[PDB]
């Protein structure tokens, strides 16, 4: 019961924290075409990603 | 003269305060279709509902951007990227724009004065002053372009944040 309990956590924890910085990663790379005046995403970055 | 007088009356309907312990810190700008916001300042707007929206902030380029309410869209600013080298207009006197970088003479600003937009000779936005760096007579600014799509950040050194 303790390894399974272990094992189970360990998983979590790493899709937690891939799932975590993926997303951060696409925060990243999206931020500054939301800071210039004006302008539009790529239509292919817009699919890509979930551009609003 | 007749300059000033339209720098002034577009300046009173465009920039916004920021309000802190009953002093004023810095300058927010409505560019476009979008507000900008130096995020190194921190307060409070004085406005109602530019307040209670939500913005976006990065602290790498060091802003904040927001999206205008449908209510204010004809207090446009008219935003533009062409930068030709030369004389721009300023609230605090014309800057000198030559070899990628913007001059003043000597300390024509004031130590908080961050924010100020500056204009090109129709009235058009062109940088966002962050602050400043004093060398012999003169001041380099390091502010953010528009070019195209990306925002650049030019700085130089020993830029004393404003």
């Amino acid at each position: 019961v303790s390894a399974v309990v272990g094992m189970s956590l360990l998983a979590l924890i790493s899709i937690f924290a891939s799932c975590y910085m993926l997303v951060a990663a696409r925060s990243k790379c999206l931020t500054p075409y939301a800071l210039t005046p004006g302008a539009a995403v790529p239509w292919t970055l817009g699919i890509l990603c979930c551009a609003p | 003269g007749k300059r000033e007088r339209m720098c002034m009356k577009i300046e009173n309907d465009c920039i916004f305060e920021v309000k802190h312990e009953g002093k004023v810190t810095g300058y927010a700008c409505l560019v476009g279709d979008k507000v900008m916001k130096p995020a190194h300042v921190k307060g409070v707007i004085d406005n109602a509902d530019l307040a209670k929206l939500a913005f976006k902030k990065s602290s790498k380029y060091d802003l904040e951007c927001a999206q205008i309410p449908v209510h204010m869209r004809s207090d446009a600013s008219k935003y533009t990227h062409e930068k030709p080298e030369g004389h721009y207009n300023w609230h605090h006197g014309a800057v000198q724009y030559s070899g990628g970088r913007f001059t003043i003479p000597t300390g024509a600003g004031k130590p908080g004065d961050s924010g100020r937009p500056i204009f090109d000779n129709k009235g058009r936005v062109v940088a966002i002053v962050l602050g400043g760096a004093n060398e012999g007579s003169r001041t380099a600014l390091s502010v953010v372009t528009w070019n195209k799509d990306m925002v650049t950040r030019v700085t130089p050194e020993g830029s004393e944040e404003w």
